[PDB]
C-alpha cells in the first residue's frame, strides 16, 4: 500500500517515444520544406532568364502595366540574385536551431523511457508494464526499439521510421498533444494498483534514495513527468506541470505540453524558421508575378533546355 | 548533543515537561541524557515538529503512530509504555470480537446481525472492526456510517448522529455519548451483548473479566477468530481482531535519538517513575491527568530495533486502518534468498505463467519480516526457520517429501536426521571429544547443522559461548569477528554470510567444510552418499567415496554413513512451506496445481513432492513437541533480531 | 558496503559535452554563413568580368583571358551547380545539428535525474568531494540557477553561443569524459553513506526487491554502463556497453567515439563539413580565374553602383544592336 511501487503502462511509454521519434524527423521536415522554397526560387530564375530574352529582342511587351522602365526591371533583376539568398540564410539558420531543440526534446524523453525500460528483472519487478508478471518487451514498446531492448535499437535521425514520420502530415501541436493527460488518461499513463518495484517513480524513502524523501520536485521528461518531494505508494496521477506539484503526495502528468521546459525551444525555433520560410515564399510570388507581365509570348512559350542554348546566342553577341 | 527536545501539545504539558527537565537536572551528571521541551497545537504538528528536526520525541496512541509512519514523516516506535508487573508487562491490549455461546455465526457471516460498539470513531470498538469488514459491507461505502447501518440488522454506536444514521442508534435510542447511555463505552458495549440486544460486541480481551468476576459466567461467551471458527475468551491471545500497542513514544527513522531518548527515559523511570520519589510524578501531576505520558504506566521498555511501525502495530491493525484510509476494494509472491535462488524463482515465475512471482532478500529472516508485513506470501524454510517464522505469526501449509512413495503427497513421514560427520582417517574423534576442536555448520538456527548439535551441547557445559569451545570453524549468519567465520570461504563481504555467496552455506557446504578445513561436521543423513561416489561432479568432489567418512554416534561410538538408522544425533522435522494465516488456501491450491505440473535452491534437492498437512496447520503442532522443548532451552543463547522481535509481541 | 555517488568534476565534463553539442547547431550555421559571403563574392565578380567584357578592358591575357567567351560559359553554368550543391551541404547541416542534439538530449536527461536525487541527512547522487548534494554552485556547467527543468542550459543561452565560438573540435570534447580523460578520482565521489539508489542495480537499488538482470543498465548511450547486481559504491572500471559483468565494477566509456549517440553525429558533423570544404574549393579556384580578367576600373565597383553601371552598359550595347 504505502511500499507501493506502480510502473508506467507501456502504453504511455510507446506515446513518449512516438513524439521523441517525431522530432527525431524535424531535421528531415525543416529539409524537405527549405527544398519547395529552392523550387519556387528556380522557377524565378528560369523566368527572370524568359526577361532578359525579352529585354533583348527589345520585344517586350508593351504592357502599360509598367514595363516601360528597362532600367529598374533589370536592376531588381540582378538586386534579386543577391537579396534572396541571404534571406534564404535566414531561414536555413532558424532550420538548423528548430532541427536541434527538437532533438534535444527527443533525447530527454528518450533517455528517460530508455533507462526505464531497462530497469527490468527478470519477472515481478520493473519500471514499464503490461499489466503481467513479465516487464515490457521490445514488442510492447514498438515505437521505442527496432528488436531486443538495448542502446543500439534505439532509433537513430537516419532511421527507417523517422524519416517516414517526417512525411506523417501531422503538426507539431497535434502530436504534443498526443502526451497531454487528457490525450493519454490517467489510468493509460501509470499501472495503478500494483507493486512492481519500480523505484525510478518513488521520491520518497526507499525511492530514488534509500533513507529519505528529496529536498526538492524530481521530474522525468522536462516537466512531463513531475513529482513531489515524498511520493510514495499508489501515484496520484492528475494533469499539471511541475509549477503545479504543491503537496509531497504529488503527482503530474502536463496538460498543456507548451508549458513544458523541453518542449519551449522547439515550439519557438520551428515558428521562427516557418515565420522565415513562409516571408521568403511571399516575395518570390510578388516578385515572380510582377516579371510575368514583362515576359513575351515568344519566350513564354520557350522550354527550359533551348531558353538556356538561345540565351547564351544573343549574350555573347551583344558582349562583343 | 545529549539534549531531548519533548513535544507538549498544551500549557499544562509544557509546564510538567519544565517540571520534568528541573528535576532530571537535579539527578543526572553533565555527561549523561537532558530534557528541552517544546510546545505544538496538536499531536499532528507535534509529529511534524519531529520530521522538521524541531523536536525529538513525543507519545503517541497506536491510530497516530501510524499516521507518524507515512511520508512525510517517517518516524518510528522508539520506546513503549507498560501496565503492571515488569515480569508479565501488558504493553499492548487485544481488541476481540465477544459472542455469546452457542450462537451459531462466524466472522463471515457478520452481515445482518446486531452490533455492539463502544463508540463511533473509536480503536476497538469501530476502526479496528469496521476497518476489517470494510470489503464486507454494501456499496456505497461512503459515508462510512450509511454503510455500517446498511450491513448489520441494527446497531449501537455511540457518538454518531442518530437524526442522520437511525439504525446506528436501534439499540442505544440517540447514541448517547457520556455513560448515562447504558451501552456507552466498553462497559456498555459488552451490557448489549449480556443484555442480549446485540449479538456481537467489539472491545478489549479483558472487557468480560472488567464485567464479569465469575469463571462459571463467562464460560457463556466465546470469541470470533478471523479465520471463521470460536474459541473461549481466555484465550484472546490466539483468537483475535488486532494487537495494539497502548502507549508508544516516537522518533525519526534516520536521525533520530533513539538510543538518547531510551538512556533519557530508562534514568527518568529509575529515579521519578513507579514508586520511587515524592518530589516529582512522570506518570502523574496537578495540573491535569495523562500529561506527556498516561497516568496508568509503569514504567518503559525499549523497542526492539529489528522493529518497524508496521510490524509493532501488526498486519491485522495495519490492515484495518489502509482499508478505512484509503477505500481500495475489489498469485503467490515467492521470497528468495540470494541472487542463486531468485534465478531459479524467475524460471518458476514465467513458466508457472503467472501463478507465482518473486521478491529477493538476503537472509531467511528478512524474507520471513516479508511475508510477515505482506511484502512475500510464502518460502519454503528448514525446520529451525519454521519455529522462528511461526513465533511470527506464519502457519506451514505443505511438507517437503523426500522418501519414495507411491502416493506421496497423502503420505506423511518422521523427518531426516541429523549426524556428526568425521574422516575414517582421524580415529581419536569422540562425541565428548569435540572439545577444542574444528566445527562445520551449515547455518546458526538450522536444524542439523546448528540446534540439533549446540543444543545437545548446551545442556551439557550450560553455557551459551560457542566460539570459546571450538578453536575455530564456518557457521554461516555468525558474527563476522567470530572463531566460528574463521573457517569460511566467502569472498571479502560474503564471508560467514547465510546464503550461497558463501561456499560452506548449507548441507553441501558443511561437507565441503569437512574435506577442506574442518574435522567436524553437521547435516542430515544423506549429505555423505549424494556428494561422494562421483554423484557431485565439482572438483572438490569428484574423486571423494563414502568409504572414507564416518558417524558420531550419541554414546562415543563411530558407525559408518549408511548405519546413520542407530547413530543419529535426533530425527529432524522435514523442510515445510511457511505463509501469512490469510493465505493458506491459495497457497495449498496453487502448490498442489504447480507440483503435478513442475546446490538445494528453494527447495532441497531431494525433494520427491509436497505433501499435505492436516491437524498439524501450526508450528508447534507440525515441528512437534519435542523439537520445540529443545528449540525453547536454546532461547537463552538467540542472536535473532527477528525473534528478540516477534516474542516482544507473543512471548 | 560503501554507498557512494556520481562526483560533480563527472557530472559537469557530461554537461560540458552536452553544451557543446547544442553548440553544433551554431556552428554549422556560422560554417554555411562562410560559404554565402564566398559564393555572393563570386556572383559580384561574374558581373565585374562582364561589365570588362563589353568595355574592352579585359587585360591582354597573361593568362587565359584570350577564350572568355568560354571562361565566361563554364562560370554562368558551375554559379548554378554550386547552388545545388549548396542545398545538399546545408540538408547535412540540418541532420549534423538534429544528431547532436538528439546526443546532447540524452546525456542533459541522464546528469539531471543524478543532479534532482538528493535530500537531506548528506544523502545525494552528486558529490563535492566526499560530501553532498551538489548544488547549481558546483554544477555550473549544467545549470543556470538553482537545480530545475527551467534551469538547464537551451540552444540560444549565452553558454552554448560562446561555446559553438572555441576552436575545439567534436574529438576533443569527446575524449574529455572517456574514462582516461576523467579517472576514477574525478567519477566515484561522496561520503560511504549517501542513500544513492541510482546508483545501485543490486537488490533495493533501481528496483525494489530484485535487480535489473534482463538488461545491463546504461546511461548515456553507453557512457556510464550497470550489470545485473552493483552494490552502490560507485566502483569503477574502464569499460563499453556489453564489457559489464554481474558482480563486477561500473563500466565508463574507454572512448566515447564507440557509443551509440555519438556514432551519428561525428557521421553526420563530417558529412558537412566534407561538403563543406568541397564547395569553398570550388568556389576558390572559379574567382581565381575571374579575378584574373577583370581590370582595376571594374574591379573596384561594387554593389548598388555595379548595378548602376552594369544596366548603364547593357541598354547602351542594345541600343548599339539596334542601329
Ligand atoms: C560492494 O561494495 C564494495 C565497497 O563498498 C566494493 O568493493 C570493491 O571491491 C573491488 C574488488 O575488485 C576493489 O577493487 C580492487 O580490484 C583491483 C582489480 O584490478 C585490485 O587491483 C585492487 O586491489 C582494487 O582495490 C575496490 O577497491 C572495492 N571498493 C572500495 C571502495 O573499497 C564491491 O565491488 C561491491 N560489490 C559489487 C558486486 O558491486
Ligand atoms: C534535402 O532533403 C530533402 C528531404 O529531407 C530532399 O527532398 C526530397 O527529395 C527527394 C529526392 O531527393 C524527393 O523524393 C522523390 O524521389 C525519390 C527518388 O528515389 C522517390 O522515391 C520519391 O517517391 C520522390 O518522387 C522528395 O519528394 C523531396 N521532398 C520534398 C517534400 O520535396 C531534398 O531533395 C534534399 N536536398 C538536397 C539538395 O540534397
Ligand atoms: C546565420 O547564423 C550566423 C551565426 O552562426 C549569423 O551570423 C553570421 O556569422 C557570424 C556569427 O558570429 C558573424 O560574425 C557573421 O558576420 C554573420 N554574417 C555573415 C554574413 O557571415 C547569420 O547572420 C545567420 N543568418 C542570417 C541571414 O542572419
Ligand atoms: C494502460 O495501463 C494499463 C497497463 O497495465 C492497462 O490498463 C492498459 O494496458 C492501458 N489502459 C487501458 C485502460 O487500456
Ligand atoms: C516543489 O518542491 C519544492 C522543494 O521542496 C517546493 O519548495 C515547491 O513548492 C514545489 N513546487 C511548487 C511550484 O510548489
Ligand atoms: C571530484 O573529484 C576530484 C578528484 O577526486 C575532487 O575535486 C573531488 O573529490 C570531487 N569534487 C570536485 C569539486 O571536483
Ligand atoms: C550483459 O547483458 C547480456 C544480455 O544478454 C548478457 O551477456 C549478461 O546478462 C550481461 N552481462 C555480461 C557478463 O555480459
Ligand atoms: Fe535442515
Amino acid at each position: 500500500y504505502e511500499n507501493e511501487r506502480n510502473a508506467l503502462n507501456a502504453t504511455a511509454a510507446n506515446k513518449v517515444c512516438g513524439l521523441s521519434t517525431y522530432l527525431k524527423g524535424i531535421a528531415h521536415r525543416v529539409n524537405s520544406e527549405s527544398a519547395v522554397v529552392t523550387e519556387k526560387l528556380s522557377d524565378l530564375k528560369m523566368r527572370s532568364i524568359q526577361l532578359q530574352l525579352s529585354v533583348m529582342r527589345n520585344r517586350v511587351p508593351s504592357g502599360e502595366q509598367d514595363c516601360k522602365d528597362i532600367r529598374t526591371l533589370l536592376k531588381t533583376v540582378l538586386r534579386n540574385e543577391f537579396t534572396f539568398q541571404q534571406e534564404l540564410e535566414e531561414m536555413r539558420n532558424a532550420s538548423a536551431l528548430a532541427a536541434a531543440a527538437a532533438g534535444i526534446a527527443a533525447g530527454r524523453l528518450e533517455e528517460w523511457i530508455f533507462v526505464f525500460a531497462q530497469a527490468a528483472g527478470g519477472s515481478s519487478q520493473f519500471c514499464i508494464s503490461v499489466g503481467t508478471n513479465i516487464p515490457a518487451e521490445y514488442n510492447n514498446l514498438q515505437e521505442c526499439f527496432d528488436g531486443t531492448i538495448g542502446p543500439e535499437t534505439l532509433y537513430k535521425i537516419e532511421d527507417s521510421r523517422v524519416k517516414e514520420s517526417a512525411q506523417k502530415s501531422l503538426q507539431l501541436h497535434e502530436v504534443l498533444s498526443s502526451i497531454s493527460f487528457s490525450s493519454l488518461g490517467a489510468e493509460s499513463i501509470v499501472e495503478k494498483g500494483e507493486n512492481r518495484g519500480c523505484n525510478l517513480m518513488r521520491t520518497a524513502d526507499g525511492g530514488l534514495l534509500k533513507d529519505v524523501c528529496l529536498n526538492r520536485n524530481f521530474t522525468w521528461g522536462g516537466g512531463v513527468l513531475n513529482f513531489g518531494y515524498c511520493v510514495a505508494g499508489n501515484l496520484k496521477i492528475k494533469g499539471g506541470e511541475y509549477g503545479d506539484v504543491g503537496s509531497h503526495d504529488a503527482v503530474r502528468w502536463t496538460e498543456d505540453p507548451s508549458k513544458v521546459s523541453i518542449f519551449k525551444d522547439v515550439i519557438r525555433l520551428f515558428a521562427r524558421f516557418q515565420e522565415v520560410k513562409n516571408a521568403v515564399v511571399k516575395k518570390i510570388k510578388t516578385t515572380v508575378d510582377e516579371l510575368t507581365k514583362c515576359i513575351g509570348q515568344k519566350e513564354a512559350e520557350l522550354t527550359n533546355d533551348q531558353l538556356y542554348e538561345e540565351f547564351e546566342v544573343i549574350q555573347k553577341y551583344l558582349w562583343f | 548533543d545529549k539534549t531531548v527536545r519533548w513535544c507538549a501539545v498544551s500549557e499544562h504539558e509544557a509546564t510538567k515537561c519544565q517540571s520534568f527537565r528541573d528535576h532530571m537536572k537535579s539527578v543526572i551528571p553533565s555527561d549523561g541524557p537532558s530534557v528541552a521541551c517544546v510546545k505544538k497545537a496538536s499531536y499532528l504538528d507535534c509529529i511534524r515538529a519531529i520530521a522538521a528536526n524541531e523536536a525529538d520525541a513525543v507519545t503517541l496512541d497506536a491510530g497516530l503512530v501510524y499516521d507518524a509512519y507515512l511520508a512525510p514523516n517517517n518516524l518510528k516506535p522508539v520506546v513503549a509504555e507498560f501496565y503492571g508487573s515488569k515480569e508479565d508487562p501488558q504493553t499492548f491490549y487485544y481488541a476481540v470480537a465477544v459472542v455469546k455461546k452457542d450462537s451459531g455465526f462466524q466472522m463471515n457471516q457478520l452481515r445482518g446481525k446486531k452490533s455492539c460498539h463502544t463508540g463511533l470513531g473509536r480503536s476497538a470498538g469501530w476502526n479496528i472492526p469496521i476497518g476489517l469488514l470494510y470489503c464486507d459491507l454494501p456499496e456505497p461505502r461512503k459515508p462510512l456510517e450509511k454503510a455500517v447501518a446498511n450491513f448489520f440488522s441494527g446497531s449501537c454506536a455511540p457518538c454518531a448522529d442518530g437524526t442522520d444514521f437511525p439504525q446506528l442508534c436501534q439499540l442505544c435510542p440517540g447514541c448517547g455519548c457520556s455513560t448515562l447511555n447504558q451501552y456507552f463505552g466498553y462497559s456498555g458495549a459488552f451490557k448489549c451483548l449480556k443484555d442480549g440486544a446485540g449479538d456481537v460486541a467489539f472491545v478489549k480481551h479483558s472487557t468480560i473479566f472488567e464485567n464479569l468476576a465469575n469463571k462459571a459466567d463467562r464460560d457463556q461467551y466465546e470469541l470470533l477468530c478471523l479465520d471463521n471458527t470460536r474459541k473461549p475468551v481466555d484465550e484472546y491471545k490466539d483468537c483475535h481482531l488486532a494487537q495494539v500497542p497502548s502507549h508508544t513514544v516516537v522518533a525519526r527513522s534516520m536521525g533520530g535519538k533513539e538510543d538518547l531518548i531510551w538512556e533519557l527515559l530508562n534514568q527518568a523511570q529509575e529515579h521519578f517513575g513507579k514508586d520511587k520519589s515524592k518530589e516529582f510524578q512522570l506518570f502523574s501531576s496537578p495540573h491535569g491527568k495523562d500529561l506527556l505520558f498516561k497516568d496508568s504506566a509503569h514504567g518503559f521498555l525499549k523497542v526492539p530495533p529489528r522493529m518497524d511501525a508496521k510490524m509493532y502495530l501488526g498486519y491485522e491493525y495495519v490492515t484495518a486502518i489502509r482499508n478505512l484510509r484509503e477505500g481500495t476494494c475489489p498469485p503467490v509472491k515467492w521470497c528468495a534468498l540470494s541472487h542463486h535462488e531468485r534465478l531459479k524463482c524467475d524460471e518458476w515465475s514465467v513458466n508457472s505463467v503467472g501463478k507465482i512471482e518473486c521478491v529477493s532478500a538476503e537472509t531467511t529472516e528478512d524474507c520471513i519480516a516479508k511475508i510477515m508485513n505482506g511484502e512475500a506470501d510464502a518460502m519454503s524454510l528448514d525446520g529451525g526457520f519454521v519455529y522462528i517464522a511461526g513465533k511470527c505469526g506464519l502457519v506451514p501449509v505443505l511438507a517437503e517429501n523426500y522418501n519414495k512413495s507411491d502416493n506421496c503427497e497423502d503420505t506423511p513421514e518422521a523427518g531426516y536426521f541429523a549426524v556428526a560427520v568425521v574422516k575414517k582417517s582421524a580415529s581419536d574423534l569422540t562425541w565428548d571429544n569435540l572439545k577444542g576442536k574444528k566445527s562445520c555448520h551449515t547455518a546458526v538456527g538450522r536444524t542439523a547443522g546448528w540446534n540439533i548439535p549446540m543444543g545437545l551441547l548446551y545442556n551439557k557445559i550450560n553455557h551459551c559461548r560457542f566460539d570459546e569451545f571450538f578453536s575455530e570453524g564456518c557457521a554461516p549468519g555468525s558474527k563476522k569477528d567470530s572463531s566460528l567465520c574463521k573457517l569460511c570461504m566467502g569472498s571479502g563481504l560474503n564471508l560467514c554470510e547465510p546464503n550461497n555467496k558463501e561456499g560452506y552455506y548449507g548441507y553441501t557446504g558443511a561437507f565441503r567444510c569437512l574435506v577442506e578445513k574442518g574435522d567436524v561436521a553437521f547435516v542430515k543423513h544423506q549429505t555423505v552418499p549424494q556428494n561422494t561416489g562421483g554423484k557431485n561432479p565439482d572438483p572438490w568432489a569428484k574423486n571423494l567415496n563414502e568409504k572414507d567418512y564416518e558417524l558420531l554416534c550419541l554414546d562415543g561410538t563411530r558407525k559408518p554413513v549408511e548405519e546413520y538408522a542407530n547413530c543419529h544425533l535426533a530425527r529432524a522435522p522435514n523442510h515445510a512451506v511457511v505463509t501469512r494465516k490469510d493465505k493458506e488456501a491459495c497457497v495449498h491450491k496453487i502448490l498442489r496445481q504447480q507440483q503435478h505440473l513442475f546446490k538445494d535452491l528453494l527447495f532441497r534437492d531431494d525433494t520427491v513432492c509436497l505433501a499435505k498437512l492436516h491437524d498439524r496447520n501450526t508450528y508447534e503442532k507440525y515441528l512437534g513437541e519435542e523439537y520445540v522443548k529443545a528449540v525453547g532451552n536454546l532461547r537463552k543463547c538467540s542472536t535473532s533480531s527477528l525473534l528478540e522481535a516477534c516474542t516482544f509481541r507473543r512471548p
